[PDB]
RNA sequence: AAGUGUGGAGAUCGAAGAUGAUUAGAGACCAUUGUAGUCCACACUGCAAACGAUGACACCCAUGAAUUGGGGAUCCUUACGUAUCUUUCUCAGCACGUUUUCUGUUUUCACGCGAAAGCUUUGAGGUUACAGUCUCAGGGGGGAGUAC
RNA sequence: CACCAUGUUCAA
């Protein structure tokens, strides 16, 4: 049983030979980057009350000058993107949804 | 004079059915989909006739979507509709 | 259909009909097309919209009517509309030419469920889309009822045998089809005459909001 | 629409759109054209995808250039396409 | 106090379509209707009944309520509705010009009655 | 590669009259692709083929009348005796009644019904029915 | 008393529809089950069941089952209708496949080997017809031959009216489930192929409700 | 994807069936020669034998009994 | 990839091994290490879920988004529609827009097929209506990829 | 993300 066309990974047939593995990002488990799944987070560096307490006391930020984030870029590993709840199990009509930008 | 005979020309078969004025397929007792469209015939004063143009199409041409391609094809045939505009 | 046995020009489009084509907008079509309603258009506007050829548009108008016409008892001709800007106009239609309407959600098994009491065995279904009528389409495919149809630019055409190509989206371009079509069946029966213009007005064909 | 697509006698619109192999019978795609040298003003006849550098015999210079396709002729030269 | 059953909510639509003159916005009112025309034994339905009833009048004061099935207000509106006024909107449409695209026109150039009159190119 | 050139044209044909076209456009033709074809017009099976001439092999756009139900070739032509046509009918034909086998002889390329009469044996090409 | 429901059904209580072979040109679906022994006569329509197997469902504290019921009717004159029900009683969908067999009425073409001289003893052409797996091929059998097949499709081709024919069977017969509804559909393709006899153009009809319109809305 | 045809690929199809009818466990061993020479009877039926004990042995699940043997 | 031979290299990770811990036991997972290896040169091996669990070469095959490289335009109809912005030098340039067309990697979508899951111009379709060419393997589960 | 191993033979 053949559970998703395309096998889990972003490699068709005739394309690609291999592609070399990335570390997950907290398992440092080896997959193909193809297959691993990839989030760019933008995260802050602050929460938004603990950062109203910054810029408060800063004498460049305000609501003038933003702050500053974070920009990492996350790999992980597929045991590593379920447990984390980054990626959910689907049902089986459900699989085909593909989401090509952040929502 | 269609349909199987005996060699002593009567009429063995039971049911000569229809074909598609299409496909030239022979209809099927089950085809579902397979309908007659009955066309008026009218006259010059532009009110239909006692008369009707009937053409059926079978089931698997309507399933694909080919079907209107088919009645075009044979309305222009039959000289039911007309194929383009005349010279301005 | 506008071609007779014997040759005349009676069935025409003529100058007052595609005057009202053209002030109705029933000949814009969207800007997506498929491959089946491919051959109904004639080009491309800027801002992308299709251009129906009013030639076919009239040719595949009149043989709807020329069929609806041919239909003794007309109760057999049901004219139908899951879209609510179709559901005036169904009604006018129906009061004019005299056929059977249904409007809103098509309640599955009316055409094949024969122990309902609201089951009808139309011969002639007419439905206003093939998209958002696709239920009433797909019955058709089960008890041998041919469809005719409003197809925008992009209609599915599976089981539709007569497609009208029109604008089936906007309220006044609706129902200007239904006018015409209802002028023109009574036309081919004789009811009306085609000398002096059908006194009957398009507006009660428009759809309005009652709130 | 209306026109059914004939297999023997196809459309212009629908034959020009072709590969010129995957035509109804096969031809070219070039032609020949008769190029007049930006100075020295004598004619040549250079082909539309002459992969080779032309010259022109009478000026010895070269009024042509190689591309992917269709040879680049030079600036300031005139020329019109020959029949057949 | 909760949801009502069906059994209380198919009755107090049936009783708003017999005996929509006879009631208004009052329970204490309506539970004496529905006694009379509402033959059970249960004094705990007839409550709840003349409670859904009194929901749904404050609801036809508002606009149409789905499923009530009233055929006189619907017969006042539909008469109401099927009104058009003298000069068509077809007829008020080519009355300023159709102003028809430049894909159009150069359409309308091709056919057998030409370009239409009370035309334009916008 | 290609190898058999008759084995093409019948498949296509076959292809595009279970699609029900109108036409269908059979590339590359031969003399013995032609023969076929004047066997399947005696017998109504298909209609007026046109060949177009290249300087290469031609093609054939042959008109479809919606009789035909499937031609095919039978690859390699087998050897066919006199005594064997009784053998090649029950084989690959649905009938006694209609259908033909082809076949190449010293006399033409004939339908099996015509070389019976004649007398005469020859290589089996391919079927219509 | 029996009141029909669909159009057809009114008309063959009416004898407006005299024939059974006048539903069949028209391709309509019969939905009433009381137009078939209308139409055929009552001594000359046979049925018996072809098999009774029963089928669970695994449920919380237990099995559930109901037993499917195969039943095949037809004169021996080129009907033949097959029709499969299930029920939680044996009695029920004994009975529900009677109902089912008659409503899956369809026409056998049959045809001759050789020579033609009486009546058509084969079918016309080869033939199969594939449910499941198990697809079972008729060939037209010589005019002494008899029926050559295995008691489950002999019993049906005996019901259809073929009186010699050669049979094959390629995958799995013994799920008779998709064995006898084979059988039903390699008789049901036998009006399906285009022989040189209906080469002919014939001229069309008009349908029996196209025609009856003004009977049929005298009911309502 | 299968197999051959070609009017003389005769000896390609005569040398393809007699590899592959090895694989057939009936005509395997109705052609060598370990089928008679390890039959305790000598390819044969019915061969006589000494009793030499008697055994009990002990029948197979779900059943349970002890079956009455001789060995010879 | 692991492995082997001879020379280099030896940062990091690290089969073996050593210590912690968890555990009823822990020869494991987890923590700290650490040898061979990892890396290069020249030889050897030829053992993969070496996969698309799909042999190669042709043929026919409906539809709508895209994408990569190249090229070209701006009673069955005798022909036709062009924008944006960067521009002192690998610059008669670069990218885009609309449209053609060839080659490649694909996607949601008509037949048909299949026991089904599914496949579908990228066939697993064109197959009991069974023959385009060639080729390799299989024949109930084991023993056994064992013994010689 | 502490630890969490197992339940005799046929049969219903
Ligand atoms: O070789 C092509 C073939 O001739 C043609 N049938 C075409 O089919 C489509 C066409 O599909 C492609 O759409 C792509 C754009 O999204 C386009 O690719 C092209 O992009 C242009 C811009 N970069 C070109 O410059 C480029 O060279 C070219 N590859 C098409 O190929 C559609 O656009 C049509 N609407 C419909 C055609 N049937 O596709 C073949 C290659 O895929
Ligand atoms: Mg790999
Ligand atoms: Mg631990
Ligand atoms: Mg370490
Ligand atoms: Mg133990």
């Amino acid at each position: 049983t053949t559970k998703r066309r395309n096998h889990g990974r972003s490699k068709p047939a005739h394309s690609r030979g291999r592609v070399k593995p990335i570390h997950c990002f907290n398992c440092g488990r080896l997959t193909p980057k193809d297959k691993a799944v990839g989030r760019f987070v933008v995260r802050r560096m602050l929460d938004a009350a603990s950062a109203r307490d910054v810029a408060e006391a800063s004498p460049v930020y305000g609501a003038n000058f933003p702050m500053p984030k974070l920009y990492m870029k996350q790999r992980f590993c597929i045991a590593c993107a379920i447990h984390s709840r980054t990626v959910r199990a689907r049902p089986v009509g459900n699989r085909k949804i593909r989401y090509t930008r952040k929502v | 004079t269609i349909g199987m005979f005996n060699e002593e020309g009567e009429n063995v078969d039971l049911y000569i059915p229809r074909k598609c004025h299409a496909t030239n397929t022979l209809i099927e007792a089950h085809d579902h989909a397979a309908v007659q469209i009955s066309i008026a015939n009218v006259g010059p004063n532009g009110v239909i006739n006692g008369t009707t143009t009937t053409l059926c199409i079978a089931g698997y041409l309507r399933s694909q979507g080919e079907s209107d391609h088919a009645i075009n094809h044979i309305t222009i045939d039959r000289g039911i509709m007309r194929i383009k505009t005349g010279k301005p | 259909m506008t071609a007779v046995e014997s040759g005349s020009k009676v069935l025409r489009m003529k100058e007052s009909d595609a005057q009202k084509l053209l002030a109705m907008r029933c000949h814009i079509g969207t800007r997506n097309q498929s491959s089946a309603m491919k051959k109904y258009i004639y080009g491309r506007t800027a801002e992308g919209s299709h251009i129906i050829d009013l030639h076919m548009m009239w040719e595949k108008l009149i043989l709807a009517a020329r069929v609806i016409a041919a239909v003794e008892n007309p109760k057999d001709v049901c004219v139908c509309s899951s879209r609510l800007y179709g559901t005036r106009a169904i009604y006018k239609f129906s009061q004019h030419v005299g056929t059977s309407f249904h409007g809103g959600r098509f309640i599955p098994g009316t055409f094949t469920n024969q122990i309902q009491k609201k089951f009808v065995q139309p011969r002639v279904l007419v439905v206003t889309d093939p998209r958002t009528d696709h239920q009433a389409i797909r019955e058709a495919s089960l008890v041998n009822i041919p469809v005719i149809a409003l197809c925008d630019t992009d209609a599915p055409l599976e089981y539709v045998d007569i497609a009208i190509p029109c604008n089936n989206r906007g309220i006044k371009s609706i129902g200007m089809m239904y006018w015409l079509l209802a002028r023109e069946v009574l036309r081919l029966r004789g009811t009306i005459v085609r000398s002096v213009p059908w006194e009957e007005k398009v507006d009660l064909f428009f759809y309005r909001d009652p709130n | 629409g209306f026109f059914d697509a004939d297999l023997s006698y196809p459309t212009v619109r629908t034959e020009r759109m072709k590969h010129k192999r995957r035509r109804l019978v096969q031809g070219p795609n070039s032609y020949f054209m008769d190029v007049s040298c930006p100075r020295c003003r004598q004619v040549t006849v250079v082909y539309s995808h002459a992969t080779t550098s032309v010259e022109c015999k009478g000026c010895s210079k070269k009024l042509c250039r190689p591309t992917g396709g269709k040879a680049l002729l030079v600036e300031g030269c005139g020329y019109r396409r020959k029949p057949d | 106090g909760k949801i009502r059953t069906k059994t209380v909510k198919r009755a107090s639509r049936q009783v708003v379509e017999k005996y929509y003159s006879k009631l208004n916005f009052d329970f204490y009112q309506n539970k004496r209707v529905i006694m009379d025309v509402t033959i059970a034994e249960s004094k705990k339905l007839k409550n709840k009944i003349a409670g859904y009833t009194t929901h749904i009048m404050k609801r036809l004061a508002r606009g149409p309520v789905r499923g009530i099935s009233l055929k006189l207000q619907e017969e006042e509106r539909e008469r109401r509705m099927d009104h058009a006024p003298a000069t068509s909107d077809v007829d008020k449409a080519i009355q300023s010009g159709v102003s028809v695209d430049k894909r159009t026109m150069q359409m309308l150039q091709r056919l057998e009655i030409g370009v239409p009159r009370r035309v334009k190119r916008a | 590669t290609m190898m058999s050139v008759l084995a093409n044209a019948l498949r296509t044909i076959a292809s595009a009259e279970r699609r029900g076209k109108r036409q269908v456009l059979i590339r590359p033709s031969s003399k013995v692709v032609v023969k076929f074809l004047q066997v399947m017009q005696k017998h109504g099976y298909i209609g007026e083929f046109e060949i177009i001439d290249d300087h290469r092999a031609g093609k054939i756009v042959v008109n479809l009348n919606g009789r035909l139900n499937k031609c095919g070739a039978i690859c390699p032509r087998f050897d066919c005796a006199t005594t064997d046509y009784e053998k090649w009918m029950k084989n690959i034909l649905p009938s006694r009644q209609f259908g033909f086998v082809v076949l190449t002889t010293s006399l033409g390329i004939m339908d099996h019904e015509e070389a019976r009469s004649r007398n005469t044996g020859g290589k089996v090409l391919g079927f219509f029915y | 008393e029996w009141v029909p429901c669909t159009k057809l059904g009114r008309l063959v209580k009416a004898q407006k529809v005299t024939s059974l072979e006048e539903i069949f040109l028209f391709s309509m679906p019969i939905k009433e089950h009381q137009i078939v022994d209308t139409l055929i006569a009552e001594g000359q329509l046979h049925d018996e069941m072809m098999k009774i197997y029963p089928v669970q469902k695994a449920t919380s504290a237990g099995q559930r089952t109901r037993f499917k019921a195969f039943n095949v009717v037809g004169d021996c004159d080129g009907h033949i209708g097959i029709g499969a029900r299930v029920g939680k009683e044996v009695s029920l969908a004994i009975r529900a496949s009677m109902i089912a067999a008659k409503l899956n009425i369809v026409p056998v073409r049959r045809g001759y080997w050789g020579n033609k001289i009486g009546e058509p003893h084969t079918i016309p052409m080869k033939v199969t017809g594939k449910c499941g797996s198990v697809a079972v091929r008729l060939v037209p059998a010589p005019r002494g031959t008899g029926i050559v097949a295995a008691p489950v499709p002999k019993k049906i081709l005996e019901f259809a009216g073929v009186e010699d024919v050669y049979t094959s069977s390629r995958g799995k017969t013994r799920t008779h489930g998709n064995l006898i509804m084979a059988t039903f559909y390699a008789l049901r393709k036998t009006y399906g192929f285009l022989t040189p006899d209906l080469w002919a153009e014939t001229e069309p009809s008009r349908d029996p409700t196209d025609e009856h319109a003004e009977l049929l809305a005298e009911m309502t | 994807m299968t197999k051959t045809n070609g009017q003389n690929a005769a000896r390609k199809l005569v040398r393809l069936r007699r590899r592959n009818r090895w694989a057939d466990k009936g005509w395997k061993r109705a052609h060598t020669f370990a089928a008679k020479k390890a039959n305790p009877f000598g390819g044969s039926s019915h061969a006589k034998g000494i009793v030499l004990e008697k055994i009990g042995v002990g029948a197979k699940q779900p059943n349970s009994a002890i079956r009455k043997c001789v060995r010879v």
